[PDB]
């Protein structure tokens, strides 16, 4: 059921984005048979996982599931224990634990706590994986919300030249309360997702995790940026547009000076 | 073989789609409906069994309905709900039934509910509608007059949106005002929400609202309407204030707290002193 | 705060120019010798001739790369250490906040003013900058008045020629009734 699929996803943007959860299990419900499709393409909050064998938290990925076993960056290990040995390369398990440490460094500044897990997966061009991020609110502070961002890259490593194709996609998702006494309790959600290409230069003294590491953080810098001042503005306007503090008597008073002045300015032409 | 032979029963299809319908967005109302139709595949037991959804969001949303012959919009609220699909328009003094489908008056017949308290309602309608004139661009309201427990009550109801599916966004106001009367002093109870939906290229919505109480002294008809007018004012200034001192609020506080824009150092992270500096940052800081 | 990041700049060079009565020589020497280059990582990297500045006194300086590292902390503010957009970010994000219909005329009139413009090369690292940030396939054209200084000031004078403008104004008299109150609401 194509068209069924397809109301489900339009429908599922417009619900509420914390009944994300319950709001899909609903749908697949009515719709099994669609089941892949819906859980695949509906963005889903990030769970979390504690490592028993290293002793870290690490978010869980549709990419370090090997069936119904999820895998632990940290430890290398599948949860529940698997002897699939899916592990693509050693030089990988390198890779990606020093990838983890320099986000992990990443997340402590800008953050400052939260949970970050790097999964990289080997491929015939050059290696791919997913970067997840997610920072809650403090429960005893007033101030409540939810931090979920996924960076998928996709890394072309060039024959000669040392000069990778880096494909970015990010996926960020926002929760905000304010409970102002003045306001009420004011609830503003949103959703927003990017994609990035660019060619930087490989080596010892440029490797790949420093071109990656800049082209992340770029990316959640210009998503800050945008939903902040283009997304809450608009909110904003439409918000000023429903309801005015000030009479229309007293607008149209200074509207009719401005449209004089207009009038007067064609006029002397 | 995927199990079908556990599909969702009538009972929890009209479950789902009436919870479905019933939060649908402003101006997002009949696309929700129309996919909700599509995904339970059964026109019948839909339409018979989520009746009471679309009753619900068109009194939630304070859905104006225009009455022919009348100037003016009347409310279609809880507080008008005559029984058989019918609401009270206490302004033109009929009843008329009302079609939630459809969102169409028809078959207005003469109907007086408010009593002994005909001068109290007519006071706070003229002059709650040079208030929403002066407020509110397009807005709509509808006052009816109640015995409560064997009080005096005036219940004004102000809605205002502005839905422009075009340039990706809607929005919604309402304000619900109940004025109970038991000399020589009146209990002021006001709801205010607005919801905000822009998906122009992504997904920001907000949801607000915020409960206001007071009390008044009661006087005589008139100057009793007037004060209550200023009180309804004041609350809606100071709750539109506040949203707009949140949004610079969110900015400095709680948007940058989830994430700032630059480390305490003020500095961007460099990558390659990072690689190296983990290791003697560690050692040095121990 | 270009001024202020080339005296910083300069110092780490070995040339000092402690007192305020200097940092006006520093103004001088931006003024005269700074240009925006169109790639900043390519000039950064290349080494830079070391081109001479005379100082009123008669002493010669070289200010060599500090020309074009100095002004990209209106394209860069981490630069300084701010928080903040850069000035090609500012235009794009405003134009963006209007609505549909007149997003595609604010791209096409596009009108630069103030002082921190007149560095050489400035409106080609801007209209690079402006396409990279804006939607595709959309004109950006970014037109410079030879008067950008004085642009303000000759609008004023034009405003105030025009009869209505007897209208506009606050008088002394009506400040003196109502107060505070006159301006804010005669002021647009």
């Amino acid at each position: 059921s194509d068209q069924q699929l397809d109301c489900a996803l339009d429908l599922m943007r417009r619900l509420p984005p914390q009944q994300i959860e319950k709001n899909l299990s609903d749908l697949i419900d009515l719709v099994p048979s669609l089941c892949e499709d819906l859980l695949s393409s509906v963005d889903q909050p990030l769970k979390i996982a504690r490592d028993k064998v290293v002793g870290k938290d690490y978010l869980l990925c549709d990419y370090n599931r090997d069936g119904d076993s999820y895998r632990s960056p940290w430890s290398n290990k599948y949860d529940p224990p698997l002897e699939d040995g899916a592990m693509p390369s050693a030089r990988l398990r390198k890779l990606e634990v020093e990838a983890n440490n320099a986000f992990d460094q990443y997340r402590d500044l800008y953050f400052e706590g939260g949970v970050s897990s790097v999964y990289l997966w080997d491929l015939d061009h050059g290696f791919a994986g997913v970067i997840l991020i997610k920072k809650a609110g403090d429960g005893s502070k007033k101030i409540k919300g939810c931090w979920d961002s996924i960076h998928v890259v996709e890394v072309q490593e060039k024959s000669s030249g040392r000069t990778a194709h880096y494909k970015l996609t990010s996926t960020v998702m926002l929760w905000l309360q304010t409970n102002k006494s003045g306001s009420g309790t004011m609830n503003l959600g949103g959703s927003l997702t990017r994609q990035m290409e660019k060619d930087e230069t490989v080596s010892d003294c440029s490797p790949h995790i420093a071109n990656i590491g800049r082209l992340v953080e770029d990316m959640e810098n210009k998503i800050r940026s945008t939903l902040n001042e283009i997304y809450f503005g608009k909110t904003k306007d439409i918000v000023n547009g429903l309801r005015s503090v000030q009479t229309f008597a007293d607008k149209s008073k200074q509207e009719a000076l401005k449209n004089d002045l207009v009038e007067a300015l064609k006029r002397k032409q | 073989m995927a199990d079908f032979d556990d599909r969702v029963s009538d009972e929890e299809k009209v479950r789902i789609a009436a919870k479905f319908i019933t939060h649908a967005p402003p101006g997002e109302f009949n696309e929700v409906f129309n996919d909700v139709r599509l995904l339970l595949n059964n026109d019948n037991l839909l339409r018979e069994g989520a009746a009471h959804a679309f009753a619900q969001y068109n009194m939630d949303q304070f859905t104006p309905v225009k009455i022919e012959g009348y100037e003016d919009q009347v409310l279609i609220t809880e507080h008008g709900d005559l029984g058989n699909s019918r609401f009270l328009d206490p302004r033109n003094k009929i009843s008329f039934k009302f079609d939630h489908l459809r969102k169409e008056a028809s078959d207005p017949q003469p109907e007086e509910a408010d009593g002994g308290l005909k001068s109290w309602r007519e006071s706070c309608d003229s002059a709650l509608r040079a208030y929403v004139k002066d407020h509110y661009s397009n807005g709509f309201c509808t006052v009816y007059a109640k015995t409560i427990d064997g009080q005096q009550t005036i219940i004004a109801c102000i809605e205002s949106h502005q839905f422009q599916p075009k340039n990706f966004w809607n929005g919604r106001w309402r304000s619900e005002w109940k004025f109970t009367i038991t000399p020589p002093t009146a209990q002021v109870v006001g709801v205010l929400k607005i919801q905000v939906h822009y998906y122009e290229d992504g997904n920001v919505q907000l949801v607000s609202h915020k409960d206001v109480q007071d009390s008044l002294t009661v006087s005589n008809e008139a100057q009793t309407a007037k004060e209550f007018i200023k009180i309804i004012e004041n609350a809606e200034n100071e709750y539109q204030t506040a949203i707009s001192e949140n949004y610079q609020t969110m900015s400095d506080t709680t948007f940058k707290a989830l994430r700032r824009q630059l480390p305490v150092t003020r500095t961007k992270i460099d990558w390659n002193k990072i690689l190296s500096y983990k290791i003697g940052k560690e050692m040095q800081n121990a | 705060d270009v001024s202020r990041f080339l005296r910083l700049y300069l110092r780490k060079e070995g040339y000092d120019f402690h007192s305020s009565s200097e940092f006006e020589i520093v103004k001088a020497i931006k003024e005269r010798a700074c240009y925006l280059s169109i790639n900043p990582q390519k000039d950064e990297t290349l080494e830079t001739e070391k081109a001479q500045y005379y100082l009123p006194d008669g002493s010669t300086i070289e200010i060599g790369p500090s020309r074009f590292r100095a002004p990209e902390l209106l394209f860069r503010p981490d630069l300084i250490g701010e928080e903040s957009e850069g000035i090609h970010e500012v235009l794009v994000f405003a134009i963006q906040k209007s609505d549909m219909d007149l997003r595609r005329t604010l791209f096409s009139n596009i009108v630069l003013s103030g002082g921190s413009t007149l560095f050489k090369g400035f409106g080609d690292r801007l209209l690079s900058e402006v396409k990279k940030l804006a939607p595709k396939d959309v004109k950006i054209r970014i037109s410079a008045p030879q008067e950008r200084l004085y642009s303000t000031w000759i609008g004023g004078s034009i405003l105030a020629s025009l009869d209505t403008f007897k209208k506009m104004w606050v008088s002394k008299k009506e400040y003196e009734e109502d107060g505070a109150r006159s301006i804010h609401r005669k002021t647009f």
